[PDB]
RNA sequence: UCGGCCGAUCGAAAGGGAGUCGGGUUCAGAUCCCCGAAUCCGGAGUGGCGGAGAUGGGCGCCGCGAGGCGUCCAGUGCGGUAACGCGACCGAUCCCGGAGAAGCCGGCGGGAGCCCCGGGGAGAGUUCUCUUUUCUUUGUGAAGGGCAGGGCGCCCUGGAAUGGGUUCGCCCCGAGAGAGGGGCCCGUGCCUUGGAAAGCGUCGCGGUUCCGGCGGCGUCCGGUGAGCUCUCGCUGGCCCUUGAAAAUCCGGGGGAGAGGGUGUAAAUCUCGCGCCGGGCCGUACCCAUAUCCGCAGCAGGUCUCCAAGGUGAACAGCCUCUGGCAUGUUGGAACAAUGUAGGUAAGGGAAGUCGGCAAGCCGGAUCCGUAACUUCGGGAUAAGGAUUGGCUCUAAGGGCUGGGUCGGUCGCGGCCGGCGCCUAGCAGCCGACUUAGAACUGGUGCGGACCAGGGGAAUCCGACUGUUUAAUUAAAACAAAGCAUCGCGA
RNA sequence: GGGCGAAGCCAGAGGAAACUCUGGUGGAGGUCCGUAGCGGUCCUGACGUGCAAAUCGGUCGUCCGACCUGGGUAUAGGGGC
């Protein structure tokens, strides 16, 4: 019952945190999560032939 | 961004041991993590394994160097020095 | 422990053997004067010399 | 434990010398010859009933044909 | 797509402890299809009886176990838990019985 | 003729070291007994059975052809461009190499076990009202075969700048990228033989004073993840530190030799199956607030493995499940002083005291905001300030598939094509947590327990981290890097 | 279990260059807070014919390193260390 109350957002707040917010979510796990949804993007744009390997890889480095 | 003013690599040191202690061994902390051009393979992976040993991860060819740098310039001067002397020793 | 040499081992089994109580009988015998094993031995009173 | 594959394999490991019995497990599936040999058990599994009611009756004679229901 | 459970109210209807139309009574308004009770759900569920056997037949994915829940409910409702105990005699049949001394 | 372990021997129940697992069984033993499945090493002299070696061409003849006879010549296997593969695949002394055989730390990824979620069963719990509810349970060993999956600094084609590929990070490439096609290793995962006959859960029926009794049914389908723990792999970092040895096993180089005259053949065989054997010693139990040491059933000491739910950053603290226990060598009745341990205290706030000793204040997280000084790294959580509950929402952060213009037709379906423009990307399905914002709301209470820095200005000493008088001194003492001096060419 | 965030790297911006600035990434250190462990500051607390011939409570120091620890070895008394 109290975890279908937290996924609506209950309990969260901020005197329910008591660890840092990396602590809770990490900023290196949140970055990978970031760089393989975006890679994978570029990826399949790629072969897709939506981009060519120039833009493909001007976009990979930004 | 430029994350220190001056101490660079000897930022590990932390506030420890002595500013001119860490200035004298950044330099040699550079040349001594530093990655030197092979000049058998002509890639830059010479990198040293040991303290005098030097091993380039291509071409896999170990070489004996000096301490920090790959080669230092007592044996630089020396092995022109020998070549000198070959050459005069035979004719 | 649980792992021993045969020599320890025998040596616990002659301890154990001769630590039981004299026979009822012993003490009917002709000038006994026997009462009782006095070299009785119990294992957490007393321990043995290895 | 070794899968023999067809049929006439299973013959010829039965007519084995040290072939010490053969035992029939009827599943609901399949039936299964496992014959006992010196290191291994032997399976034959076979899916329909004719063809396992069939080998019954063609196993060699003098093994011990052992119906394991 | 037909499910086709099973009550089976046979011993107690004959020591006259509880009759199998009460039952009957009971489940028809307390049997939740998609979370609503009354009306069977349109209709969908079915209830019928053999004077001792109580037979739900249903076209939408419908758990036996919540019959076992329904029946130690109405059980529980007339006093009759210390006595009677709902056990699976078969798949897709249930029938209650008592505590063997 | 060849032959250096160039040195006996001992030295590890945590190093090296072939090969046993599943079920049952006792009052007390089981990976040891029983049942069933394997497996390693060693042996087979009179050679145990197969298979391999290895059994083909040439010429004369006969023979309608096919096929038979004689003679001669081969034959220590074969396939793939390659990586390498196939069931064997002659070979000594000698030589070369490999494995054994290697630190610590970081970050990823694969697999398992556990945890979690959604259903289907079986049995229980609650039912005052509600709850399709809550709880329990819902197997497949070793060893083979096959297939996933992971890895490769392996091969072939080809030749790349408008450089490209690519990781969380990196890193890689004319010494051969990308792409296409292959090969190998690991395979603890899945399926299969083992295997359901066993085990387990339920419901029954008989009894052999105490049945591995008999029987019915079931042992199902999915989804998730920075989860935890093992394990496998990849890639980095650190070292004036470079993180054993030896038994033992294997591969290769070389070709001394051996084997037969064309035979149902030989030498030989790391291939399949079959036969025999594996001796000696240990093995119970405790392993600690009672089986050990401390004189004792002593609040001390004594090396490890496994490790659930909630909260939470968490192996924290607090509560709980499995498992365990009886409060630590006694109880009863009262509730004096003094004590030991723990709290509270109006007003004042260190006036107490050698001395703020002791206690108290602060404390988590978010958003701001942070001085002197400084070896420029720090100081720094400086200092200082605001917020924090509950409830109802709103945004944002992903993954899977499918996008056809159609009968011109028959393999209400399939091979090509006249047959069309998602190309500002849509449609459906599934899915974790996390962040931000808003409204409402309670006697302003909200890190509500637990967890959990008081701060600033200076002076002395020691640079720091480290160490020290076990049992009155942890310090400014010792050590330290740095600096300097001295001896020494064997 | 958290904090700080060294080198290396990416992008953007400013620069004639030299280079500079900003945002990320990365994860160093006899680094910090703090478990287990190791130690033993203060109460000059408890106890002081004790639980104990050195223990106990709270509070503490350190907690990736000159770290903690088992077993096997070596050094023996004017000697060892
Ligand atoms: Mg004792
Ligand atoms: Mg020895
Ligand atoms: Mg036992
Ligand atoms: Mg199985
Ligand atoms: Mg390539
Ligand atoms: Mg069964
Ligand atoms: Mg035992
Ligand atoms: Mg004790
Ligand atoms: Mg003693
Ligand atoms: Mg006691
Ligand atoms: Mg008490
Ligand atoms: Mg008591
Ligand atoms: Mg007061
Ligand atoms: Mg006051
Ligand atoms: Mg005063
Ligand atoms: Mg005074
Ligand atoms: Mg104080
Ligand atoms: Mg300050
Ligand atoms: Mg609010
Ligand atoms: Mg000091
Ligand atoms: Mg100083
Ligand atoms: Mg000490
Ligand atoms: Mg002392
Ligand atoms: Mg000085
Ligand atoms: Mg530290
Ligand atoms: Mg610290
Ligand atoms: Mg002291
Ligand atoms: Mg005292
Ligand atoms: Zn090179």
């Amino acid at each position: 019952k109290n975890t279908l109350a937290r996924r609506k957002g209950r309990h969260m707040g901020i005197g329910k945190r008591k660890g840092t917010a990396n602590a809770r979510m990490p900023e290196k796990v949140t970055w990978m999560r970031r760089m393989r949804i975006l890679r994978r993007l570029l990826r399949r744009y790629r072969e897709s032939k939506k981009i060519d390997r120039h833009m493909y890889h001007s976009l990979y480095l930004k | 961004a430029k994350r220190t003013k001056k101490v660079g690599i000897v930022g590990k040191y932390g506030t420890r041991y002595g500013a001119s202690l860490r200035k004298m061994v950044k330099k040699i902390e550079i040349s001594q993590h530093a990655k030197y051009t092979c000049s058998f393979c002509g890639k830059t992976k010479m990198k040293r394994r040991a303290v005098g040993i030097w091993h380039c991860g291509s071409c896999m060819k170990t070489v004996a160097g000096g301490a920090w740098t790959y080669n230092t310039t007592s044996a630089v001067t020396v092995k022109s020095a020998i070549r000198r002397l070959k050459e005069l020793k035979d004719q | 422990s649980s792992h021993k040499t045969f020599r320890i081992k025998r040596f616990l089994a002659k301890k154990q053997k001769q630590n039981r109580p004299i026979p009822q009988w012993i003490r009917m015998k002709t000038g006994n004067k026997i009462r009782y094993n006095s070299k009785r031995r119990h294992w957490r009173r007393t321990k043995l010399g290895l | 434990p070794r899968k023999i594959e067809e049929i006439k394999d299973f013959l010829l490991t039965a007519r084995r010398k040290d072939a010490k019995s053969v035992k029939i497990k009827k599943n609901k599936d399949n039936v299964k010859f496992k014959v006992r040999c010196s290191r291994y058990l032997y399976t034959l599994v076979i899916t329909d009933k004719e063809k396992a009611e069939k080998l019954k009756q063609s196993l060699p004679p003098g093994l011990a044909v052992k119906e394991l229901k | 797509q037909v499910l086709k459970f099973t009550l089976d109210c046979t011993h107690p209807v004959e020591d006259g402890i509880m009759d199998a139309a009460n039952f009957e009574q009971f489940l028809q308004e307390r049997i939740k299809v998609n979370g609503k009770a009354g009306n069977l759900g349109g209709g969908v569920v079915t209830i019928e009886r053999s004077k001792s056997k109580i037979t739900v037949t249903s076209e939408v994915p419908f758990s036996k176990r919540y019959l076992k829940y329904l029946t130690k409910k109405y059980l529980k409702k007339n006093n009759l838990r210390d006595w009677l105990r709902v056990v699976a005699n078969s798949k897709e049949s249930y029938e209650l019985r008592y505590f063997q001394i």
